C-alpha cells in the first residue's frame, strides 16, 4: 500500500528551468516510480491512494476499493490552486490509513502487540520548498491540528502508527541551469519543517536539486520498501559496555530503523505485550507508543540458546550496524534486550531477547525470545510459581507452544481485566461507522458552486453566474445556446435535420468524440463473419 | 409599448457568464427607465448598479475596458431618470475613476493625462484603452452634471 502526498498548491505554479512547473514535474516522477516498482515482481498486491491539499470532503481523491484507473485519472487532472495546508493534509492522510485497524484486529491494544500483523504504508507528501500558509500567515512549527479525533485514538497518543513510514520531496529545483552536479552519488536533506516529521517516523527527507538527482532518488526510494516493523534502540544502561575487541567512545545509540519481516501473511510468535504494569481492574488504559522504547544490555549471558522453541527471522535492516562491526559483529556471543517503562510489577525492565548476528555476519536476526527465557528453559511446583512473574494476558500466546507438548493449562486465569472488554465493540463500531462514512463520500465531488455574490455596497439575494467549463451546450434542444452570428445557418441546419427523418436522431450539432478513442472497445461492437482458418 | 415586462427578465439576462449579455442588459434597462419610470423599475436599476460595482475588482483590465466602455452612458441615463441614485452613480464613477488612475500610473504612456487634471471641457484617434477610459469616465460625468445642472 502505497498513499501519494501530492499537494497540488498555489505555491506549485512556478516554472523549472526544463519548461514545466513543480507540480507537472511531481507527477512525472509519480509515474516513473510507478513504471520503476513495475519492474520488481512484487506489485501484484500492493494499492495506490492519492492525497491533495483541500477541503476533508476533497482531500482523498482515491482511496479504499478503487482501481488504478481511477486512481490515475484523478492523477491525471490535478489542479495547483490552494494553500500549503500540511498538518490537516497529514492528520487526513493519518486518519485515513487508520480506517481499517480497529476493525481486522490490529493493534487490539488488549493482547500484546503482535509485530506480525503488518499494514505496510509510505508517505511521500511531495511538497513545495518552505513558507507554508495557514490562511493567517506563514508558521515555522509545523504542528498537526487535534480539532476531531476519531474514536479509539486516544490509546497511541500519536498520529502514525507501527507500520506508517514518511519520505518527502522538495522538488528546489532551480529556474535557469541547475547547474550544481558536483557530487554525483550524494542524496543530501531537505532540511525543513518537513524534516523532523519525517525522521520521527523513521524514514529520511530527500533534497531534489537536479532531473539527474531525481532520478537518483527514485531509483534509491524503489528500495526501501518492505515489511514495516519499527523499533527504537537505547544505549541506556550499560556506559557503552562494548570492551570486547576496543575502547567505546557515540551516534548509534537512538536507532530507530526498520526490521524485514518476511513471510513465509506473516508467521511468528511471542510479541513485545506491552509497556506498563496492566491490573485486574483498569477502566481507563494508558496510551501505548507507536515506536516501543526498548534498551538493550551488551552482556554475554549464554547467548547458546538451542531448544525446539518456534523460530523466527525477523530481519533487521543495516543503518546502525558500524557500532556492531566494530566489535566483528560479536562472533558468537549476543547481548540481551529488554523493553523499558515498568515491564513488570516492580522492576526497571526485563530481558526478553537479544540481537545475535547470523553465521554470514550479514545483518542482525533480532532473535525475538519468550518474557523470561532463561528461566523456563532449564514439575516440583515450580512452573506454578514462575507464571507469576510474567503478564497475565501473555498467557495467551506462548500456550498455543506449549500444544506442540502437551496442554497443562485452561481457560481459568486466561482474563487480562474485566473493564478494558468493556467500552470496545462500541469503539470498534464506531471507527467501522466512521471508515464506511469515509469511504462513501471518497470520489463523489458534487461541489456546484458558481457564484460571484453580488455586494450592495431581489435584494440581498442576487448572485451572477460564472463560467462554467463541462457545460456542454444543447444547440438542437436548447433554443438559448445558439448565439447571433451562426443563428441562420443552424436555423437551417435545425431544419434539415427536423425534416430529414433520420434513424438514431441526436440534439448534438457536432460531437466527435471523448478524449480517449480505443481500438478494441469499438471493434467489440461489431460482428465479423470471418475466422481465417487458411 | 410591450417592452415594459423585459425587466420580467431583466435580472435573469444580468446572472450570464457572458459579459456581452450583461452589457446588453445594462443598455436595456438604462432604455427602460429613461423611458418608463416605475419603483420596480427603480429596484432593477439599483441592482444593476450593485452587480456593476461588484464586477470592477472580479475583471481583468481587458475585460474591463470592454465592460465599462459601453456601460457609462447606462449610468448617465440613470441618473437622469433616478434622482435618489445619484450619490450611488457619483461614489461608483469615483472608484472607477480611482481604478482608472491606478492603471494609467502602472505603464508609461504618450498623453499622460494625469497632468491634465486641470483642464476645462471643451465644447463639445488612435490613443491608449486606459487613456480612452479615463476620458470616457469624465465626459460621462460632464454629461450628468450638464444634464443635473439644466
Amino acid at each position: 500500500i502505497l498513499l501519494f502526498l501530492i499537494d497540488t498548491s498555489a505555491s506549485m505554479n512556478q516554472r523549472s528551468h526544463l519548461g514545466t512547473t513543480y507540480l507537472d514535474t511531481a507527477k512525472g516522477a509519480v509515474e516513473t516510480f510507478m513504471k520503476l516498482r513495475a519492474r520488481d515482481p512484487a506489485s501484484r498486491g500492493d494499492r495506490y491512494m492519492l492525497v491533495t491539499f483541500e477541503e476533508p470532503p476533497y482531500a482523498i481523491k482515491a482511496g479504499w476499493k478503487e482501481n488504478h484507473a481511477t486512481f490515475m485519472n484523478e492523477l491525471k487532472n490535478l489542479q495547483a490552486e490552494g494553500l500549503t495546508t500540511l498538518g490537516q493534509s497529514l492528520r487526513t492522510a493519518f486518519d485515513l490509513l487508520n480506517l481499517n485497524r480497529l476493525v481486522t484486529g490490529i493493534d487490539n491494544y488488549g493482547q500484546g502487540r503482535n509485530p506480525f500483523f503488518l499494514e505496510p504504508a509510505i508517505i511521500i507528501t511531495i511538497t513545495d520548498g518552505s513558507k507554508l500558509t495557514t490562511t493567517s500567515g506563514v508558521q515555522d512549527e509545523l504542528h498537526l491540528p487535534l480539532n476531531s479525533p476519531l474514536p479509539g485514538s486516544e490509546l497511541t497518543k500519536e498520529p502514525f502508527r507501527w507500520d506508517q513510514r514518511l519520505f518527502a520531496l522538495v522538488l528546489r529545483l532551480p529556474g535557469t541551469m541547475s547547474v550544481e552536479s558536483e557530487q554525483l552519488t550524494g542524496v543530501p536533506l531537505d532540511d525543513s519543517a518537513i524534516t523532523p516529521m519525517c525522521e520521527v517516523t523513521g524514514g529520511r527527507s530527500y533534497s531534489v536539486c537536479s532531473p539527474r538527482m531525481l532520478n537518483q532518488c527514485l531509483e534509491s526510494l524503489v528500495q526501501k520498501v518492505q515489511s514495516g516493523v519499527v523499533i527504537n534502540f537505547e544505549k541506556a544502561g550499560p556506559d557503552p559496555s562494548p570492551v570486547e575487541d576496543g575502547q567505546p567512545d557515540g551516534s548509534q545509540p537512538w536507532h530507530s530503523c526498520h526490521k524485514l519481516i518476511y513471510v513465509r501473511v506473516p508467521i511468528g510468535h511471542w510479541p513485545v505485550p506491552e509497556s506498563f504494569w496492566p491490573d485486574q481492574n483498569s477502566p481507563t488504559l494508558p496510551p501505548r507508543t507507536s515506536h516501543p522504547v526498548v534498551k538493550f544490555s551488551c552482556t554475554d549471558c549464554e547467548p547458546m540458546v538451542i531448544d525446539k522453541l518456534p523460530f523466527d527471522k525477523y530481519e533487521l535492516e543495516p543503518s546502525p550496524l558500524t557500532q556492531f562491526i566494530l566489535e566483528r559483529k560479536s562472533p558468537q556471543t549476543c547481548w540481551q534486550v529488554y523493553v523499558s517503562n515498568s515491564a513488570k510489577y516492580s522492576e526497571l525492565g526485563h530481558p526478553f531477547g537479544y540481537l545475535k548476528a547470523s553465521t554470514a555476519l550479514n545483518c542482525v536476526n533480532l532473535f525475538v525470545m519468550p518474557y523470561n527465557y532463561p528461566v523456563l528453559l532449564p514439575w516440583r511446583q515450580s512452573f506454578e510459581s514462575y507464571l507469576k512473574t510474567m503478564p497475565p494476558y501473555y498467557l495467551g500466546p506462548l500456550k498455543k507452544a506449549v500444544r506442540m507438548m502437551g496442554a497443562p493449562n485452561l481457560i481459568a486465569d486466561s482474563m487480562e481485566y474485566g473493564l478494558s472488554y468493556s467500552v470496545i465493540s462500541y469503539l470498534k463500531k464506531l471507527s467501522q461507522q466512521a471508515k464506511i462514512e469515509s469511504d462513501r463520500v471518497i470520489g463523489s465531488v458534487g461541489k456546484k458552486v458558481v457564484q460571484e455574490t453580488g455586494i450592495k455596497v431581489e435584494y440581498t439575494g442576487f448572485q451572477v453566474a460564472l463560467l462554467n467549463k463541462d457545460l456542454k451546450p444543447q444547440t438542437f434542444r436548447n433554443a438559448y445556446d445558439i448565439p447571433r452570428r451562426n443563428l441562420l445557418d443552424h436555423l437551417t441546419r435545425m431544419r434539415s435535420n427536423l425534416l430529414k427523418s433520420t434513424r438514431r436522431f441526436l440534439k448534438g450539432q457536432d460531437e466527435d468524440q471523448v478524449h480517449s478513442v480505443p481500438i478494441a472497445q469499438m471493434g467489440n461492437y461489431q460482428e465479423y463473419l470471418k475466422q481465417v482458418p487458411s | 409599448p410591450s417592452m415594459h415586462i423585459c425587466l420580467d427578465f431583466i435580472p435573469e439576462l444580468i446572472a450570464q457568464p457572458e459579459l456581452e449579455k450583461q452589457i446588453f442588459a445594462i443598455q436595456l434597462l438604462s432604455h427602460l427607465c429613461i423611458q418608463y419610470a416605475l419603483p420596480k423599475s427603480l429596484s432593477v436599476a439599483r441592482l444593476a448598479v450593485n452587480v456593476m460595482g461588484t464586477l470592477l475588482t472580479v475583471l481583468t483590465q481587458a475585460k474591463r475596458y470592454a465592460f465599462f466602455m459601453p456601460t457609462l452612458p447606462s449610468l448617465v441615463s440613470f441618473c437622469r431618470a433616478f434622482p435618489p441614485l445619484y450619490e450611488d452613480i457619483m461614489s461608483l464613477l469615483i472608484q472607477i475613476g480611482q481604478v482608472c488612475a491606478s492603471d494609467v500610473a502602472t505603464q508609461t504612456r504618450d498623453i499622460d493625462p494625469i497632468i491634465t487634471r486641470l483642464q476645462q471641457i471643451k465644447e463639445k484617434g488612435s490613443m491608449d484603452p486606459d487613456v480612452q477610459l479615463c476620458h470616457c469616465i469624465e465626459r460621462t460625468v460632464i454629461e450628468i452634471i450638464n444634464m443635473s445642472v439644466s
